[PDB]
RNA sequence: AAACUCCAGUUGACACAAAAUAGACUACGAAAGUGGCUUUAACAUAUCUGAACACACAAUAGCUAAGACCCAAACUGGGAUUAGAUACCCCACUAUGCUUAGCCCUAAACCUCAACAGUUAAAUCAACAAAACUGCUCGCCAGAACACUACGAGCCACAGCUUAAAACUCAAA
């Protein structure tokens, strides 16, 4: 059978199943990565917050925060506290272009977590607010 | 010239004649070349109707015995 | 003299190239039609140096999918599903 | 906000292949233009500013497909001297 | 005019679907419409989510209606539609097929 | 083009608003 | 503009070092320059701007092979206008 | 342009150089040729087509008169004085068999 | 020949009187109009 | 560093705001302008030219009234930096950007190319810009600066707009 890239429709019954569970049934680990910050929350399928960590939470301060160290500091431990609660697979979805995108993510999977699917949800709006203005630096 | 006309719908027809041209002979004559010659004789002994033209120029040229495979 | 060339129109002028659209209606309901013509990752629609159509008939497919999205027909964030597995008409790779 | 989720912008891992996943969606997300809408969006761009810069890029790309396509067709000379000597 | 009024009704059962064609149908007539024919598009997935008259919709039935109106009718039939609490969303289009397919000789 | 022409009405332009504002 | 003639025809510096090194990784982070500079994971240890401002010296991290050291001075090379093109694009 | 008026005609975007023409022009060349070697005139052919070269020194030596088939010098005619010599005699005439 | 069609065509129009029939009959069916295009510009049917 | 912690993350409900991709298109309109969807009205002239003031219009900013308020933001506060920094950087928040009804009538309102008709032959042609010209009409220009000024006149404008000088001075501009 083909590798198909695009995900399960949950309509369409298909049979990739992960522990005996389907597409829709599988954790979602929420990445969150802002300029100066990364939070990670898992939650169930039916929207249960399971674990939670930020770079914050883990004791980084300021300019410290916002690093590819304290991202994977963050996803390390998010990690752990979801392993606490019965997760062992995941869906990825990532918000934000910060430096902790892709650092989190390695956390993550540091933690013991099994990522199956990577989704993008970073907000582009189809012109609505306007932005501020450009800094004269 | 006229006869382009017809060599026109011959290379859209019949196609390129699988034959190869040779340039260096002063008097090389194509298959093209004998349909158009044929046609002409055609026109001159007969009626101007151009698709009886051609189909009667094939069935002649067949008759000689030139593959023409549209 | 017979010999001299005389006054004509190019008679083995070929046939002006057609885009694959070109004579066909496009209606915004066709939105299998319209499918082909959008990202299936982010539902963007392609430009014409990737989906080859004539500038007409981008503008009909552009217009077509406006309508098809706003009125309900069509997604706008994603290609559906269901259509990911027609022809691909659009010179676009993305090594997937 | 109102679509279904898990479809836009989603990618399925081959064999736990996690990175050539990520970077799979990192090539779909330049390719249709996300990435440089998120960049460019982060401060306003005035009106006159974009039509300049969108005006720049299009003549830069016809300009660069020329040349191209000028060295492209006098690459053909370039070969060993058929009459080297004379 | 020739126009197409493209529905999206409630994801309902027969009698109900029948009922509420009827009424639009019905409308459609009253304020001066030859109704040409009724097609069904089917029941179907909305391609996403749709709040109407406090009531949020993820499933619906597709339905074409073709006639014939004078101009002021539209506007008209639009309000008529805007009240009716069984269409998730309703749209009057000009008819496909009386825009002209104009041909073309190719690219140039 | 002579930029020393705009600007000498640049110049003669605010020196007059000042002196309105002044007056 | 007839663009095919042209065509064809110190606290703050340290502020903008830091400021061009963050942007300048979060462009290399991504095929938005390029999908062969993506590939090539380049990365950058620091960001030096000359005093007088005319050129701004990016220092990327070499490898241990020579061969994929000088491809990538080649990619970099090819591909540092396009860069600054960018920068200036996204009005950083 | 200026070389429309001995074009025959395009045939399928070949220009066709006329014959007819060609045989007048080519007759009063070959005719001041002609006369020009009787009067013992220095004949000196010119020629950058480097397909040709060998051909056309060779022909220059067969007929005695003299040929140019290489890079052309700043100066060979209207500085000749200075590079060859103040009593140097010029060509009485010059055939370019490519201009 | 326009009004000829036209009146061959108002035969088969929902009056009042067929508007429950027409409208059980067009439930009782099902209208496609999604159809692709190839690269050889051809249509393919559903 | 201030600021917030009635903070932050997921989910759901949810604009009088502005309109990714298409658009690598170059279209519409007298110009200004115009790039989400539908519908209704609808884009003058079967010679050309024809106005600072006549008749209609005219980006942005601005002025009256009422309304809406997500975001942005002149001003105004706080934080930081600096020799000073009430600028640049960070945070908050106004007039204003939006709707309705009236004003104001200005722009590098520029393709810095006046409208119509014609030619490509000449010496192509100061230069550069954007190949060189012809016929006809209207508008405008006769050294620089004083001067997008003074006075007069007109104006819904009152620190405003249009029109627009002279005296003194210079050999240049
Ligand atoms: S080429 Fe004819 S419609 Fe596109
Ligand atoms: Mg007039
Ligand atoms: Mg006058
Ligand atoms: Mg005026
Ligand atoms: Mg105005
Ligand atoms: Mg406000
Ligand atoms: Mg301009
Ligand atoms: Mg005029
Ligand atoms: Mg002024
Ligand atoms: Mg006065
Ligand atoms: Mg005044």
């Amino acid at each position: 059978t083909k590798f198909s890239i695009y995900p399960p429709i949950p309509g369409e019954e298909s049979s990739l199943r992960w522990a005996g569970k389907k597409f829709e049934e599988i954790p979602i680990a929420h990445i969150k990565a802002s300029h100066n910050n990364t939070q990670i929350q898992v939650v169930s399928a039916s929207n249960e917050p399971l674990a939670f960590a930020s770079c914050g939470t883990e004791g980084f301060r300021n300019a410290k925060k916002g690093t590819g160290i304290a991202a994977q500091t963050a996803g390390i431990a998010a990690a752990a506290r979801a392993k606490q609660k019965g997760v062992i697979h995941i869906r990825v979805v990532v918000k934000g272009l910060g430096p902790g995108r892709l650092s989190a993510m390695h956390g993550l999977i540091m933690g013991g977590l099994e990522v199956i699917s990577i989704t993008d949800n970073t907000p582009i709006p189809h012109n609505g607010c306007r932005p501020r203005k450009a800094r004269k630096l | 010239y006229h006869e382009d006309r017809i060599r026109a719908k011959f290379y859209s027809v019949y196609g390129s004649g699988q034959r190869a041209f040779d340039l260096f002979n002063p008097n090389f004559k194509s298959t093209c070349q004998r349909f158009v010659e044929k046609y002409t004789e055609l026109q001159k002994l007969g009626e101007t109707d151009e698709e009886k033209l051609f189909v009667e120029t094939g069935k002649a040229l067949l008759a000689e015995g030139v593959i023409l495979r549209r | 003299n017979e010999d001299l060339p005389i006054s004509m129109e190019n008679p083995y002028k070929e046939p002006l190239k057609k885009c694959i659209l070109c004579g066909k209606h496009v209606d915004y309901k066709n939105v299998q039609l319209l499918s082909q013509f959008v990202s299936p990752f982010t539902g963007c629609i392609y430009g014409r140096h990737i989906t080859g159509l004539c500038g007409k008939k981008q503008k009909e497919i552009t217009k077509a999918i406006k309508r098809a999205q706003i009125m309900g027909f069509m997604p706008v964030t994603y290609k559906d599903p269901a259509y990911l597995k027609d022809p691909k008409v659009c010179n676009i790779r993305y090594r997937e | 906000a109102k679509h279904l989720k898990f479809i836009a912008r989603t990618v399925m891992v081959q064999e736990g292949n996690v990175e050539s996943a990520y970077r799979t969606l990192n090539r779909i997300l330049t390719m249709d233009g996300l990435i440089e809408d998120i960049k460019h969006r982060r401060y306003y761009e005035k009106p006159c500013r974009r039509r300049q810069r969108e005006s720049y890029e299009r003549c830069r790309r016809i300009y660069n497909m020329e040349m191209a396509r000028k060295i492209n067709f006098l690459m053909r000379k370039n070969r060993a001297d058929p009459w080297q000597g004379c | 005019p020739r126009y197409e009024l493209a529905l999206i009704l409630k994801a309902m059962q027969r009698p109900e679907t029948a009922a509420t064609l009827k009424r639009t149908i019905e409308a459609l007539m009253d304020r001066g419409a030859i109704v040409r024919d009724l097609e069904n598009l089917g029941e179907r997935a909305l391609p996403y989510r749709i709040s109407a008259h406090s009531q949020q919709h993820n499933r619906g039935g597709y339905f074409l209606v073709d006639f014939y109106a004078p101009t002021a009718a539209v506007e008209s039939m639009v309000e008529h539609l805007s009240r009716d609490i069984d269409v998730i969303r309703g749209n009057i289009v000009k008819h496909p097929l009386t825009q002209e397919l104009k041909e073309c000789e190719g690219i140039v | 083009k002579n930029v020393l022409k705009i600007r000498r009405r640049k110049m003669n332009h605010h020196k007059y608003r000042k002196l309105v504002k002044k007056t | 503009k007839n663009w095919l003639k042209k065509f064809a025809s110190h606290a703050r510096l340290r502020a903008l070092n830091g400021l061009l090194y963050k942007a300048l990784t979060d462009l290399l982070c991504t095929p938005e320059v390029s999908q062969e500079l993506y590939d090539l994971n380049v990365e950058l240890s620091k960001v030096s701007l000359t005093p007088d401002f005319s050129a701004c010296r990016a220092y990327w991290k070499t490898t241990l092979s020579a061969e994929q050291n000088a491809h990538m001075e080649a990619v970099l090379q090819r591909s540092a206008a396009h860069m600054r093109h960018l920068l200036m694009s996204q009005q950083t | 342009r200026f070389m429309e008026p001995y074009i025959f005609g395009s045939r399928l975007d070949h220009d066709i150089i006329d014959l007819e023409q060609t045989a007048t022009h080519l007759q009063l060349a070959l005719n001041f040729t002609a006369h020009m070697a009787y009067r013992k005139g220095i004949i000196l052919f010119i020629s950058r087509n480097r397909q040709f070269s060998y051909l056309i020194e060779n022909m220059a030596r067969d007929c005695g008169e003299y040929a140019h088939t290489r890079y052309f010098r700043g100066g060979m005619l209207t500085n000749a004085r200075l590079l060859f010599g103040p009593t140097v005699r010029l060509p009485d005439l010059i055939i370019f068999l490519h201009t | 020949r326009e009004v000829l069609q036209l009146q061959e065509e108002v035969k088969n129009f929902i009056t009042r009187e067929n508007l429950e029939a027409r409208v059980e009959a067009a439930l009782d069916s099902r209208k496609n109009y999604n159809w692709a295009i190839t690269r050889e510009g051809l249509v393919v049917r559903p």
